[PDB]
Order: structure tokens, then sequence, then C-alpha cells
RNA sequence: CGAUGUUGGAUCAGGACACCCAAAUGGUGCAACCGCUAUUAAAGGUUCGUUUGUUCAACGAUUAAAGUCCUACGUGAUCUGAGUUCAGACCGGAGCAAUCCAGGUCGGUUUCUAUCUAUUAUAAAUUUCUCCCAGUACGAAAGGACAAGAGAAAUGGGACCAACCUCACAAACGCGUCUCAGAGAUAAUUAAUGAUUUAAUCUUAACCUAAUUAACUCAUAAUAAAUCCAGCCCUAGAACAGGGCACA
RNA sequence: AACAAACUCCUAGCCCAAUACCGGACUAAUCUAUUGAAACAUAGAAGCAAUAAUGUUAAUAUGAGUAACAAGAAGCCUUUCUC
């Protein structure tokens, strides 16, 4: 029964789940866009969100700094996260990082992969899904409904 | 034609998102959400456990006649707590858009003798239930799928530690020699807890008015949130509960007066109260 | 435990070619708006992407050659442009990262 | 093999010997050779009896073939367009006079199962039964628990 | 093997099929089977059952005659037998020899 | 007029009809007289059911079996009728039903004395 | 005999009644309570320990009782191997010896990946123990009731985490909590009316009757709105299915 | 009464069941002696006929796409992380 289970199985445990997430959250640290497989990059999301949380509290908290220790274990990135990451997010309170699905990898494995990505980031941009333009036939026929109902008022 | 499958959020663009998204009778039973479990506690000093029924969004849907139902009792539809509208059915929307109501979650069928009948379309409330009455529960119990005989049935198993090879929680033998077959009526593993079940004769000890939530007594069927079909109880012993009770149905609208807020069985210790001692 | 008859051909086809077992349609597929090739309708397309992360590659390789260390990591933020442009007054105080090619259609300025 | 073979009703084609009898054999040609002992019963056949049978039957065309064949064959063609092959080889005299009228007196058709030994055409001489030909009627054609 | 078995059960077969079908075309007249063939045997009719059975199938007015002929040999030799006489003989009771 | 079946003898009380549900314990063994009480057309039904033969048409052919338990049938099935096959046993009447033509007619037996009662 | 693997237990039990308990009665050398027999009824149960490989058996504490059997004296393609039933070895005895033992003791490999049949959850309870009945009925006293009514528990079925406990995942779990039912019907046995047999007499004589066990059915409860299903989530799930994705 | 055989009649015949053993008439496929030359005849010879030996060799099926096998992560691709 794996009722109310919010954390999946991976690695070889519980303490492999712990480091194969931490590889992966040292990797998108330094890279800005990393892509593995669907379930990794899912539960790494989570992470890489509340990592930005922990950098805001500032560079002089001790539980941040010891946080980003164990998280970051590529020693340069903790200037890095606290000089780069926090600093150009502010505003927004939770929307850090962007997920997409990439297609299967073309190794025999046929594995379901996803990208992740902060916001921001200096790379050329992801071939996003693009909403239809409001000249299309339906948003103009909405448009008109959203016209009478902004005459009716 | 292979035609393409479509959503509602298909061909939608970012700013028309928001622009969509802008004396043997027999009574009523509810739907309801069954929220959470509470102590409570008996002027004699024990204690009680009561399960919240909340009622958010219940009312008639259609109503079958006596003849083209059961031939004994007519059937009345009651609906759930509301959804959306894009990811139900064109039928079903239909039938609502005819009805003229917004989408339900579950429905249900109740059997309602002919003097009881409820007019299609109207909302029912927690002060259908009175303080102080006994009520039947039927909900999808916690569905625990493919589980083992141990579990499922309640077998003892085979000890562990003296010498038993590959057996601890297997049922061991199933039949007998020699009819040659199994019997359908064996006990073997399979699907657990997915199943429609009603618990019988639960106590009613507070109903509260503006949120419509019922306390029953006990343990209702099934996990937290779920959808919960309520009636009145089918017990011999309490079948002639039904005249000091407000019996069309509950009409608020009728009564011109406010109900208090909170209403009690006589039994219950009220969090303003005395602190009650003994003599 | 060991088979008591053979399976006949008869009995073998029923389960080999029932409809549970057979490869199921599949109806997602769309046309890419930019390139005009194939993609699923809740995945990105694969020639983008490829343009994308071809492009990405070049680009964390020619900052690698930048910097000479492992251990090295940018204190401030990173910009790239490519011939005939300059860094701006806003884009000053950040790294550059220059390209020889010209700037692609899909990427901007920004 | 009825079940392994195939079946045909009991015809007459052309409704042969109604009006008058056609005998519905065409020609036979004769295979044989002069030099092998395997076509001696046809050789004496073609000495004996073949012109006698010419004269008995004048409907029928008959042709010889001496020709360096090993198995000596007779062929029969008839009206209905139906050829059919056989071996006269290594048989008495006797045995191909028997033969061959066996197959002038055949109608040709295919020599299969047949389903039933009779034909009729028009077999429902004054009337067939259907289940209202000895139900009597009652007054007004009324139904048992029908009121009127 | 079965195929020659069941050449040797294709006549019984058939004759129980010839049988069910006199015995309803007889049933249908209100006059029983065996009654039906014994007092047709009495009026020195022999017509066996096969052509009894197409008779009864394709002739409607031919089998109701030959079903009369049948209820009244019956009729008649219950008269007879009820009679205890031998002066009485009937019409269809006399028995023809050979010529 | 299925209700009003009749049973030559103690049928009724002797006759058993016993089916199993095939789970342990599932052996019913219902009086006829309980089985005509509670469904009447099962009589019936069984009866045309075991003595139809065995093969594979006999599903179809009860396919074509109507039972109705009293005089209520369709108006489609009652159009479809043609003709009534008389009953195969004669209905015995009790002593109401004899006209006292009947009755006179009859001859008495016997001569009972006056001084007895009855 | 080109193999039908054998005792006891572990798990799961199906059935019969020649019934151990529970239930309805008849006779008693049946006053009451204990008893002894006889009839009907198999929906449900029939305990925990010491010794012995044990089935049995003895004993300790209990219970409403700790039933008799069939099921390849059920069940080893579910298990156990203590004994039997291999090969090693002692003691008593027989045999000159090799060896022998319904004569004892230590130790002694228990394979299988399921092809076919079969099967893989609807309910509508049961039994004890207290208080009253009352120390009333019945009895010379010792003794000592049945029925009716209030309560508690336990067993079994179905469920659930407000608290305790397991608990370093939001969950699962018990050691924890909640619920558990009306009508008809009967077998044996008592009666009412009344003929053959104008008395009587419960009737394989009718007519209407009652008093009455367990089953067994049915009131009653559950399911019981057809064709949007790409993706995401789920207290829903092996896969397939199922419920949500407008509030916020 | 009826329905009901390998019994018995009817119409034709090539005119009466069988294990171990015994007798007889034919004949499939080769070689040879003479015929024959769209593949046969009369004779002389045998390595002279396979639905069966847990038969031998070879290829296939069924069990079965089942049991079972493996390459730590990211990236600038051989540079850093976790054991
Ligand atoms: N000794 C003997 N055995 C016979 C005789 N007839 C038949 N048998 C035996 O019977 C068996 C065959 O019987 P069937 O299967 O032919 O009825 C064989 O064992 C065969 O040897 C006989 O006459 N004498
Ligand atoms: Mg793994
Ligand atoms: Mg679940
Ligand atoms: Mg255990
Ligand atoms: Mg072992
Ligand atoms: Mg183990
Ligand atoms: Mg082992
Ligand atoms: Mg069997
Ligand atoms: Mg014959
Ligand atoms: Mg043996
Ligand atoms: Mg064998
Ligand atoms: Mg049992
Ligand atoms: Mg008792
Ligand atoms: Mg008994
Ligand atoms: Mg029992
Ligand atoms: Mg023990
Ligand atoms: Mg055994
Ligand atoms: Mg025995
Ligand atoms: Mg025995
Ligand atoms: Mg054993
Ligand atoms: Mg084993
Ligand atoms: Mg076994
Ligand atoms: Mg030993
Ligand atoms: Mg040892
Ligand atoms: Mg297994
Ligand atoms: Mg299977
Ligand atoms: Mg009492
Ligand atoms: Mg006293
Ligand atoms: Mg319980
Ligand atoms: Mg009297
Ligand atoms: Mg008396
Ligand atoms: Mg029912
Ligand atoms: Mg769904
Ligand atoms: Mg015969
Ligand atoms: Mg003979
Ligand atoms: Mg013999
Ligand atoms: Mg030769
Ligand atoms: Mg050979
Ligand atoms: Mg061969
Ligand atoms: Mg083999
Ligand atoms: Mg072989
Ligand atoms: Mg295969
Ligand atoms: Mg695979
Ligand atoms: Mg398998
Ligand atoms: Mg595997
Ligand atoms: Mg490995
Ligand atoms: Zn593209």
């Amino acid at each position: 029964i794996s009722h109310g289970r919010v954390f999946r199985r991976l690695g070889l445990g519980p303490e492999s789940r712990i480091h194969l997430l931490q590889n992966l959250l040292t990797g998108l640290v330094r890279h800005e866009r990393i892509e593995a497989s669907w379930a990794r990059v899912d539960e790494l999301r989570g992470y890489a969100e509340k990592l930005i949380d922990y950098g805001k509290l500032g560079d002089t908290n001790e539980r941040a700094m010891r946080m980003a220790d164990f998280w970051l274990t590529e020693k340069d990135l903790i200037p890095k996260l606290f000089q780069v990451l926090a600093p150009r997010f502010q505003g927004q309170n939770g929307g850090y990082t962007r997920m997409l699905q990439i297609p299967n990898r073309n190794e025999q494995d046929r594995a379901k992969m996803a990208v992740i990505e902060y916001k921001g980031n200096c790379l050329p941009p992801l071939p996003l899904p693009r909403r239809d333009s409001n000249l299309t036939l339906l948003n103009q026929l909405l448009q008109g409904l959203r016209q009478d109902q902004e005459a009716s008022s | 034609h292979g035609k393409s499958v479509t959503w509602w959020d298909e061909h939608l663009s970012e700013e028309n998102v928001p622009f969509v998204k802008q004396p043997g009778s027999s009574r009523v039973g509810l739907i309801a959400l069954k929220l959470g479990m509470m102590p409570l506690w008996t002027k004699d000093g024990q204690k009680h456990v009561v399960t919240l029924l909340q009622v958010q969004d219940c009312h008639v849907l259609k109503y079958t006649p006596k003849e083209n139902h059961n031939g004994r009792m007519a059937a009345l539809t009651v609906g759930g707590k509301t959804v959306s509208h894009f990811h139900k059915s064109a039928s079903i929307l239909e039938f609502y858009q005819e009805l003229g109501l917004p989408p339900k979650q579950k429905v249900k069928i109740f059997n309602v003798t002919e003097n009881a009948v409820i007019k299609p379309g109207t909302p029912l409330y927690a002060a259908h239930f009175r303080p102080g009455q006994y009520v039947d529960v039927t909900a999808k119990t916690i569905g625990k799928g493919f589980q083992g005989v141990m579990r499922r049935w309640g077998f003892k198993g085979q000890p562990a530690t003296h010498g038993q090879t590959k057996t601890h929680r297997r049922p061991g033998a199933i039949s007998t020699g020699d009819v040659a077959r199994v019997w359908p009526g064996t006990k073997m593993p399979g699907q657990l807890g997915n199943i429609d079940r009603t618990a019988f004769g639960l106590k009613v000890w507070r109903i509260n008015t503006k949120h419509n939530i019922i306390y029953v007594n006990g343990s209702v069927p099934g996990h937290k949130n779920c959808l919960v079909k309520i009636k009145d109880s089918k017990l011999p012993a309490y079948k002639d509960f039904c005249k000091n009770l407000p019996f069309p149905t509950y009409f608020p609208d009728g009564d011109e007066e406010a109900l208090p807020e909170d209403l009690y069985d006589e039994n219950v210790c009220q969090p303003g109260a005395p602190s009650i001692t003994f003599t | 435990a060991a088979p008591k008859n053979r399976r006949s051909i008869e009995v073998n086809r029923c389960r080999r070619r029932n409809p549970q077992k057979l490869i199921k349609v599949k109806n997602n597929i769309d046309v890419c708006p930019e390139c005009g090739h194939l993609k699923q309708k809740h995945i990105l397309c694969g020639y983008c992407y490829e343009k994308v992360r071809k492009e990405t590659a070049e680009i964390r390789r020619q900052m690698g050659k930048q910097e000479g260390g492992p251990f090295r990591a940018p204190t401030t933020e990173t910009v790239v442009l490519y011939s005939g442009e300059t860094p701006s007054e806003q884009d000053q105080g950040k790294r550059i990262i220059e390209r020889e090619r010209k700037r692609p259609s899909w990427f901007t300025q920004n | 093999t009825a079940r392994g073979t195939a079946s045909r009703f009991l015809t007459s084609v052309l409704h042969n010997g109604l009006g008058r009898y056609v005998q519905q054999l065409q020609r036979l040609s004769f295979s044989l050779s002069r030099d092998a002992p395997s076509s001696r019963g046809a050789r004496e056949f073609v000495e004996r009896e073949v012109t006698d049978f010419a004269r008995r039957n004048p409907g029928v065309v008959i042709y010889v073939n001496p020709r360096p064949c090993c198995v000596p064959r007779v062929v029969a063609e008839y009206l209905n367009g139906a050829v059919r092959e056989e071996s006269i080889h290594c048989k008495s005299v006797e045995e191909i006079a028997a033969l061959v009228q066996k197959l002038a007196d055949q109608s040709g058709l295919d020599v299969i199962r047949i389903r039933k030994p009779f034909h009729t055409d028009s077999p429902s001489i004054q009337g067939q039964w259907h289940p209202f030909t000895n139900k009597p009627t009652t007054l007004g054609g009324l139904r048992p628990r029908e009121v009127q | 093997v079965k195929c020659t078995r069941a050449r040797r059960l294709k006549k019984r077969s058939l004759r129980t099929l010839w049988i069910n079908r006199i015995t309803a075309a007889s049933q249908e007249h209100g006059l029983k089977y065996p009654a039906f063939i014994i007092n047709l045997i009495k009026c020195q009719v022999e017509l066996n059952r096969k052509v009894l059975a197409d008779l009864a199938i394709y002739e409607p007015k031919t089998f109701k005659s030959l079903a009369a002929l049948a209820k009244r040999r019956r009729e008649e030799g219950f008269a007879a037998a009820l009679g205890d006489g031998k002066e009485p003989d009937g019409i269809f009771s006399r028995v023809v020899q050979h010529r | 007029n299925t209700r009003h079946i009749a049973f030559s003898g103690n049928k009724w009380e002797q006759k058993v009809y016993s089916s199993h549900t095939g789970y342990p314990g599932g052996f019913r063994q219902v009086t006829a007289a309980q089985l005509h009480q509670k469904d009447p057309v099962a009589i019936v039904k069984l009866a045309i059911y075991g003595m139809l033969p065995k093969n594979l048409h006999r599903r179809t052919m009860m396919q074509r079996l109507h039972l109705f338990p009293d005089e209520d049938i369709p108006e489609d099935i009652l159009k479809n009728l043609v003709e009534e096959l008389p009953q195969p046993r004669k209905v015995p009447r009790r002593l109401d039903e004899y006209t006292q033509e009947e009755i006179e007619a009859f001859p008495r037996v016997w001569s009972p004395p006056e001084d007895y009662r009855l």
C-alpha cells in the first residue's frame, strides 16, 4: 500500500537516492539546464525549488550555509548560488524552474526524459509549446463574447 | 478519418483561458463529504468519536416513478459535490444543461415512498437530519489493492523460524483431494478494499448549520474527503422515528426563523458547558 | 510444472493476435509549426531540441575554453553575444560569451 | 466419403429422353501401339469390334491412333463438353468391349455422390402442406381470445 | 469406419424420420400412427412408410383420404368386434384374393 | 393460468425440486408447493425444460415459450395467436355446478330411515 | 512396480448425523436443583498447557461444550522430518563367521519456472456472564426454579485512525475504536371442533384452528446516469481500468 | 397395437466376421535378359514397402517472446561528483 507516499524509490536506498538527487542538483546549479529521466527530474524539481528559498535566507544564515555546503558538493557553486541565483530570483515566490518532457533516448532503453532549467538562464530558449494566436477562429469568436460581456457592464 | 484527440485547453490562448475560467414512509437521503474525525464527550463522562460529514452541494436531480423503477417505492436521484464542466461527458452535460445545474461528482439513487417525493432541482441541507437519530452510511471503502490472503481474510500463517521454506504467508491447502477441484467459495488472494460498504445504526450527535456538517458516531467506511451516501436507519428497531422530523424535507425558506448555529443531542457535553462535576 | 499437451496453433493464434497484446495506435502525432517535422502534442520537438542542444553544447564548450579550471565558477551573471554585436550598458558587469556565427532566428537578443 | 468429396443432384442435362433420346456421347479417341504388348487388347478390339460398334452407333466418332506409346488410352468426349480419360492398358477384348459400352451408355456428367435418387419438377400436384391446410376456420376469422 | 457404420444407420434414421412425419400428419387428422398403419394394412393397401410420408408432405387431400380410410376401417373393426357375429361383413372388411 | 396448476396425488408435498448454487453448503431442496408459491411459472418451465431433448436447440426453443401465471397477456402477444389447443384433462365439476335437472335425473340408490340424524 | 512419495503435526477446511454445546419436546424409581433415557434439528462452534515423534493415554486450569467419523484413515507440484524407511556407529541376544532385530538408542540431500481443468469478497449474527424475577414457585428442612425484562462482554462478519501504541513519509497497522436486524415457514410434541366406530379419539377423515427448533426464502440495504478522454495528480491501482484538473 | 438387428424376405450381385499358426491369388518401387520408347509386357534376382522399438541423424514446433541476463550521475565527452 503506497497511500500518502510522496517520495519514490530510487537508487540503492534512501541514502543512494539522496546522493543521486544531490548529484543532479549540483549539475543543475552548475549548468542551469540539465536533461535526465522524467522521474528523477520530477523529484529534483522540489529540491531545486527549495534550494532557491534557502539561498534567499542570506549568506550569513548558518543553517542555509550548511545546507548549501552539503547539497552543493562542488564548493565553487555556493558563492555562485548566493551571488547569482538568489539575487536574480526576488519577485516571484515559486516560479524558479521549468520542467519539460524531452522525447525518448536514442539508446536502446527508450527511457522517458525530462529537461529541467532555471528562469533567466544564459542559454537559447527551449521550443516551448506555444498557444494559438488571438487571430485564430475560436479565439476571435471568444473575443466576440468578451466584447459583448464588456458592453453589458 | 483519423481524427486526432482534443481537449478543452488545446486551442485556447492565454488571454482567453481566464475568460473561460470566469408510518412506513421513507425519507430522502444525502450525499456528503467525509471531512475527518473528532472526539466528543457525554454528560456521564464517556468519550465517543464523531466522523465529520460536510454537505457542500446536494440537489435532487430526477425522479423515477414507482411503476418504472421497482414497483414498490419510487426512485430519487441525488448528486454530490460540484465538479468541472470540461472533464464530464457530452450526454451528462446535455442532461445537466436541461436540468439547470453545474456538474456533480457522484450520482446516487434513493428509494423513497410516494408521499415523500421532492420536485427535481431542489437543494438539500444538513438540517435535513436532526440531532438524535440513526443513519446508515454507504461508501467505497479504502482500496488496499491486490492483497494476500493473510490481510484479505485473516488467515493464521505458518511459523517463520522452524524450518518452513517459502511458506510463511501462503494459504496452504485450498481444497480436498477427492473432489478433484476447488470450490467457488474458496478464500483466495485477490482484490481487497475498493467495494461499496454500509455501516448501520450510526448515531448523530450534532448538526452545524453554516458549514452543513453532520457529526456521526463511530467509523464511516471510506477514506477522508470522499463522497458518502447517508440515509436513515433501516434497522427494525429504528423504523418509526420518522414522525418528529421535518418531513416533506428540510425547508429553510418556509420556516422564516433562523435555526441555532449548533444543534446538540441532550447528552452531549457542549463546548460551552458548566465543566461538569459529580455529586 | 511441466506442460501436459502441446498447444495448438489455433490457441496460439488466439493468444498472440488478441487486441490487448497488439500495438495501439497513437492519435497525438502532430506537425511542428516551425520546422514541419513530427512531434507528439505533450512532447517537445526532437528536431528543434536538437538545434537547441547543439547550440547549447557549442556555448558550453566555448565558455569552458575561456576558464582553465574545473573549480573556478563565475561570481557574476553570464551573457552571450554573436558576431557583429556589442555588450549593452545593462549587460556590462557580466561576463561575455563571444561566438563567431550569426545570431539565430529563434534566439532573441533580450 | 460424402463430407470429403463434392455432391450433385440427379440431373439430366437439356432434359434428355423427354421428347426424344439423344445419345450424348460424341467421340472416342484410342491411343494405342502396333508394337507394344500392352496394346494387344486394343489392337484386337480395333480388328474385330470397332467397325461393328460404328455400325451400331452412328452418332459417335471413333478415332484410332497407332503411335509409339507405352500406356494404351481411350478418351471419351460428350455433348456436355465433358472429357474422360480411360486406360485400356493390358485388358482382354471382352473387357475393352464392356468398357466402351459402359462409356457409350453414360450421359457424361461428373460421377460423384448423388444427393437424391430422384428428380422432379413441379412435385406440388394438388397443393403442398402448410400449417393452415388442415386447420378449420373460425366464424369471422376470430382469434381464440379476441371478442367482436 | 464411421462412414460405413453411419451408412448402416442411415436407413434406420430415415425410417425414424418417416415414422415421425407420418405420426405428425396423422395426428393432425386426429388418428394415431399405429391405428393408421394397421388399419391401412387391413384394407390390403401396401404403401411403405417412405412413400406414406411423401404423400403426407406433398399430398394433403390424398393423405386425408387415406386417414379417412384408416378411421373407417378402425370403426368397422370395432363394430364387427362388438357385434359378436360372423354374418355382418362390411364393405371394407371384405378380403380380395389374387387373380 | 399457470398459477391454477394441479398435481395428481400427493406430489404437491412429496415432489421436490433441487438445485446447487456451486458454493459449499449451497444445496437447496425446495418442495413443489413452496416453489409454486414463490415462482408460479417455475413448475411448467422446468417440466418443459426437462422434457425437451438435451441438444443445443433446447435454449432456442424455450426462447419461444411464454408462460403467464394468470389471464394477463400483452396485446402484442394476443394478436399473434392462431388457435387454442384442447385441455388434456377433463375437469371434474363439483356438486354446485350440477343442475337440478341432473340432480333429479340421477336415481337415488338407497332409502335412509326416518329416525336417523344427519 | 517405464514410481499411486508413508505417521504425526502447521495452514485451510468440504461433508454425514449415529448431536458434545446451543434449541423445541415425551417418560421417569421427575417435589425443586442436579440427573438418566427417547424424538426432531447440522445455519454456528467444539480451549490453553506438562510428558511422549506420537494417534491415543495420564494430569493441571478452564468452558455453553472441549462430539464420532469420511474426505488417497483430507491436505508434502503449500510446509515440517522427531520417528519410521538406505549407507556410519554402540548395548543385550542369535550365528564359528559374514550378518541378523513389530529390540532399544546418536546422526542422516524432502526437486519443480503452472500447459490444461478449477478458483480468485453482496449483506440481512451467534453464545456466555451479572441485576431483577425472589431466596418467589416447589419442599419436613437442607436446598432451590423456569418464563418475561434490563444491561455488559466474548466470538465471527463488515469497517476506521479523534486519542494510546508500532511510527525519523502526509500513510499503513493493533494492542485501539464503531456497527451487527423484521416477516413467513416448519420436524418432533401438545391442544380445539368432529365421523367411519351418532360414546370418545390432535385428522396418511375433511373444514377452518392455534402453541411451536434449527435451517430456507423474502421484506430491507448495495450496484443500478452509454460513446470527452492527449497529458498531470490521486487516499485509485501489477498491466488495463477508476476518480479529479472553473473557483484557490 | 406400434417402434425396434450382423436375423429373414425384396431388387442386383463380385454370394457370408475374427486373435496366435497355416494355405492361396495379386502387387508398389529398383537391377538384369529380351519387348518398348509420352514409361510398358513376359521372365530372372533381391539392401524388395514403417502410424509406433523412453529407435538414430537433421530441421522444426509446444512449453515461450516465458524463465533468466546488464551499463553509478551530470557535462564542455573524457572533466568533475556519490560509493
Ligand atoms: N489358448 C488360447 N488362447 C486364445 C484362443 N483364442 C484366443 N486366445 C487368446 O485371446 C486373446 C485375444 O482375444 P480377442 O481379442 O481375439 O477376443 C489373445 O491373448 C489370444 O492368445 C484359443 O483358442 N486358445
Ligand atoms: Mg531499482
Ligand atoms: Mg489504494
Ligand atoms: Mg505468525
Ligand atoms: Mg529444510
Ligand atoms: Mg524463510
Ligand atoms: Mg530447501
Ligand atoms: Mg472431479
Ligand atoms: Mg442390408
Ligand atoms: Mg506401484
Ligand atoms: Mg507414465
Ligand atoms: Mg468444517
Ligand atoms: Mg441440550
Ligand atoms: Mg436425528
Ligand atoms: Mg459442523
Ligand atoms: Mg503446544
Ligand atoms: Mg494422508
Ligand atoms: Mg484406513
Ligand atoms: Mg477407507
Ligand atoms: Mg507427510
Ligand atoms: Mg516440496
Ligand atoms: Mg498434493
Ligand atoms: Mg535417530
Ligand atoms: Mg550433528
Ligand atoms: Mg507456484
Ligand atoms: Mg494462467
Ligand atoms: Mg432467568
Ligand atoms: Mg434457607
Ligand atoms: Mg470485530
Ligand atoms: Mg361426539
Ligand atoms: Mg380429549
Ligand atoms: Mg433480494
Ligand atoms: Mg476517469
Ligand atoms: Mg427394422
Ligand atoms: Mg447372413
Ligand atoms: Mg476366441
Ligand atoms: Mg516383375
Ligand atoms: Mg528394407
Ligand atoms: Mg517415413
Ligand atoms: Mg521424451
Ligand atoms: Mg520413430
Ligand atoms: Mg516462440
Ligand atoms: Mg521483455
Ligand atoms: Mg507461463
Ligand atoms: Mg523476470
Ligand atoms: Mg551494475
Ligand atoms: Zn520542430
